[PDB]
């Protein structure tokens, strides 16, 4: 967690439940990364206890979420002269989404009281549509890449525990030492015993 | 589900789908109005096809959501705007003549040719013709010459088409069941369903007459003043008490009186305020004018501009081979895109215009959070009532001193104030009676009071008893003076110029209390008062989600239009006008005539 905190190339970098540093050397069972691209103004909606299209019908964040969120502008990549129609997003869904739930269906919404029969029209509409990003759009509509990182801890060994800092060693003078988690005090001297390879 | 949420879904779909379609049309429009060429004309057509076609379909499927079964006010207002037919209620056979008459009127009004009799060598048409010459010319015959020629050509060749146009517009409006075309246009100011804010369509006329009656002493005093002062440059041909001629009132139609200050100066030998010399000596660029216009809005109550306006807007005339039409306008393309189209020189007029344009930009972005169909002013007049008050605050001799243009050692004398008041009252005050009289003539023509025969006679005698204008030649009922007008030949209204005139003064006086300012109302300059900017924000950000009366009351505290601020602007001018009108009789007598 150093090429992230130190590099000031990020428009929004916020950690909920943990501090950026200090707690950057405590570890968990698993790391989960969710990555996507939204518009400039939707990056606000990505927070616990938020309402809206992105926060409900596209991706729901639990109120007790613990993790971090990164969001930075991507207008130099996701902007095209003819329009960036590649990104799709949803309006028409019958129920709100659970936390960490996804729906990728293309069902025509039965908004009215008559079966749509799979065709759009009056009271029958397509559920997914595109941004169509343009180079001349404002920051409120410019594309932003957003990634959320979640940490999972259980009754597990938790084998992802960050880098460890080390210092050079001196000899022939009694000192304190932490040899690979072994705390001791005394003189370290060259030896000639035969340790087995393990 | 019920009809309410289905209508909500359709509204959301329309709001999403209209935005991207409108953006390309706006981009094409900016490209043309910035770079004129043959190849950038299909885009208009292309855009003028797609968007346009889309629009009609969104009116085709939007009428199956009756407003009776909806109890939310905002969506009711939205449905009212999108359920209107337009011209599709007319059949195709009757719609192929309305557009034909519109094309004929536009072409004939744009096609001008005024020539002197028995002299086919020289002609001067509209521009650089009629407007330029008969504003600085002291020849009676020359002034009455183009005056008669333009009416004898355009009036003759447009009166029969005007006769058909009146009845066609009445029929197309009655197909929409307002009562006729007059109520068609007077329903723009309609608010219903809100207690204490609802308003009727017919009360507009009487309410306008109310404010009209409370300015007549000023109008009569200035009428006698200008008549007496033009009796000097023109020795005679003017009644001691009577109507001024139509060819001695500045422009052709008498609707603007800016061209009369040359002959009528209150106090002479005293140059007015001029800071353009300071601008040209120390050589500001084309930007710092707009940056000061920027910093004014920054300081008062408003945030500063985004980066897009500073790299996507043309500020200086390009010249060269790339042609650009100079017509200062504010452009809101969409998706957070704002720009200004204008060419600037080093002038004080451009300094004042930059404030107006910046106010328009900041007004457009103010309601950017509203839905797509509510991104507009309260009516067609509040939009110009927002950025125009800046020119009232950008012309005071205190902000110019503060920014370092007007001689920080200047002493403002008792003589310049009345001169400035007359100069700026020749424009705002001198146009209300003629404009509203023209609107009243249009209204009575469309309503049905006046048959087609006694049209000009009533027009010409309203020119006498209301405006105080006499015929330089007795006209018969073969011309059509209204047909030769810009917004009458082409289909536009004139009511917006009246309420706006009273809006720009009504808001100002409110901020004049919010600025803690002391002194005459004309010197009221808002500065360093975040409270005034806060109140301005509290009315700009609403838009069409609330009634216009509510927006007015939020600042002025009135549910109806009032004229008192306009006279509160004009106490020194009124006193000075009555000061030098005590030796001659005030008023006009509608019996004198140049032709007797
Ligand atoms: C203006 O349009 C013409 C097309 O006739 C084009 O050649 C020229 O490059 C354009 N100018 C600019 C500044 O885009
Ligand atoms: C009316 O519609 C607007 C638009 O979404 C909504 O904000 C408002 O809550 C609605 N009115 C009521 C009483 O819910
Ligand atoms: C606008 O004002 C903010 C102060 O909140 C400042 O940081 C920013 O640089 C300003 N931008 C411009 C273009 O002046
Ligand atoms: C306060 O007013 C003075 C004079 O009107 C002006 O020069 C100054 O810029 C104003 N303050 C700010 C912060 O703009
Ligand atoms: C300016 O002062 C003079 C001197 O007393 C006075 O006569 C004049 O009326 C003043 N100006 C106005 C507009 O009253
Ligand atoms: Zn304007």
């Amino acid at each position: 967690y150093s090429v992230l905190y130190n590099s000031a190339s990020f428009s929004t970098f916020k950690c909920y439940g943990v501090s950026p540093t200090k707690l950057n050397d405590l570890c968990f069972t698993n790391v989960y990364a969710d990555s996507f691209v939204i518009r400039g103004d939707e990056v606000r909606q990505i927070a616990p206890g938020q309402t809206g299209n992105i926060a409900d019908y596209n991706y729901k964040l639990p109120d007790d979420f613990t993790g971090c969120v990164i969001a930075w502008n991507s207008n130099k990549l996701d902007s095209k002269v003819s329009g960036n129609y590649n990104y799709l997003y949803r309006l028409f869904r019958k129920s709100n989404l659970k936390p960490f739930e996804r729906d990728i269906s293309t069902e025509i919404y039965q908004a009215g009281n008559k079966p749509c029969n799979g065709v759009a029209g009056f009271n029958c509409y397509f559920p997914l549509r595109s941004y169509s990003f343009r180079p001349t759009y404002g920051v409120g509509h410019q594309p932003y890449r957003v990634v959320v990182l979640s940490f999972e801890l259980l009754h597990a060994p938790a084998t992802v525990c960050g880098p460890k800092k080390s210092t050079n060693l001196v000899k022939n003078k009694c000192v304190n030492f932490n040899f690979n988690g072994l705390k001791g005090t005394g003189v370290l001297t060259e030896s000639n015993k035969k340790f087995l390879p393990f | 589900s019920t009809i309410e949420e289905q209508a909500k879904t359709f509204l959301d779909k329309f709001n999403h789908e209209a935005e991207d379609l409108f953006y390309q049309s706006s981009l094409a429009s900016w490209n043309y109005n910035t770079n004129i060429t043959e190849e950038n004309v299909q885009n208009m057509n292309n855009a003028g096809d797609k968007w346009s076609a889309f629009l009609k379909e969104q009116s085709t499927l939007a009428q199956m959501y009756p407003l009776q079964e909806i109890q939310n006010l905002t969506v009711k207002l939205q449905l009212q705007a999108l359920q209107q037919n337009g011209s599709s209620v007319l059949s195709e056979d009757k719609s192929k003549r309305l557009n034909t008459i519109l094309n004929t009127m536009s072409t004939i009004y744009s096609t001008g040719k005024v020539c002197n009799p028995d002299n086919p060598q020289e002609c001067l048409l509209l521009e650089p013709g009629l407007n330029e010459i008969m504003a600085n010319s002291l020849d009676y015959n020359e002034r009455l010459w183009a005056w008669e020629s333009w009416r004898s050509e355009v009036g003759k060749q447009l009166r029969p088409l005007y006769e058909e146009y009146v009845v066609l517009k009445n029929e197309m409006a009655r197909a929409n069941h307002y009562e006729d075309y007059g109520d068609y246009w007077r329903g723009d100011y309609e608010v219903n369903g809100v207690d204490g804010y609802d308003y009727s369509r017919g009360q507009l006329i009487e309410d306008v007459e109310h404010t009209f009656e409370e300015i007549k002493p000023l109008y009569e005093h200035l009428h006698a003043y200008v008549r007496a002062k033009l009796m000097n440059a023109y020795p005679s041909y003017i009644s001691p008490i009577g109507c001024l001629p139509a060819h001695l009132l500045g422009d052709m139609w008498g609707r603007f009186w800016t061209n009369l200050y040359s002959l009528t100066v209150p106090f002479g030998q005293k140059p007015n305020i001029d800071v353009t010399d300071a601008m040209v000596d120390q050589a500001w660029d084309a930007q710092r004018i707009f940056k000061e216009a920027e910093k004014f809005f920054v300081s008062v109550g408003l945030p500063n501009m985004t980066q897009g306006f500073w790299e996507n807007s043309m500020l200086t005339d390009p010249g060269n081979v790339q042609k650009a039409v100079c017509h200062p306008t504010a452009w809101d393309l969409g998706k957070g895109d704002f720009r200004i189209l204008m060419c600037t020189k080093v002038t004080m007029d451009d300094f004042l215009t930059a404030h107006h344009e910046m106010g328009h930009i900041q007004y457009d972005m103010a309601y950017a959070a509203q839905p797509f169909l509510l991104r507009n002013g309260a009516n067609e007049g509040f939009h110009e009532a927002v950025g125009e008050i800046m020119s009232l605050s950008a012309a005071t001799p205190k902000h110019l001193k503060s920014i370092g243009l007007l001689s920080p050692d200047f002493q403002e004398d008792n003589e310049t104030e009345i001169n400035f008041l007359l100069k700026q009252a020749l424009t705002i005050v001198g146009t209300l009676p003629f404009t509203y009289m023209l609107e009243k003539w249009r209204w009575m023509v469309f309503k049905g009071e006046i048959p087609k025969d006694q049209w000009m006679k009533k027009w010409w005698e309203m020119k006498r008893e209301i405006v105080g204008v006499v015929e330089p030649v007795p006209h018969d009922e073969t011309y059509c003076d209204p047909a030769s007008l810009f917004h009458v030949s082409n289909d536009y209204s004139f009511i917006r110029y009246y309420t706006r005139t009273l809006y720009q003064f009504q808001f100002q006086e409110a901020l004049c209390q919010a600025a803690k300012h002391e002194g005459p109302l004309h010197k009221c300059d808002i500065s360093n008062s975040t409270e005034a900017g806060q109140k301005l924000f509290n009315m700009l950000r609403l838009g069409k989600s609330e009634p216009w009366t509510l927006a007015l009351e939020n600042v002025v505290g009135a549910k109806n239009m009032n004229v008192r601020p306009l006279l509160n602007y004009f106490e020194p001018l009124f006193t000075w006008l009555k000061d030098q009108n005590k030796n001659s009789f005030v008023g006009w007598s509608t019996d004198w005539s140049p032709y007797a």
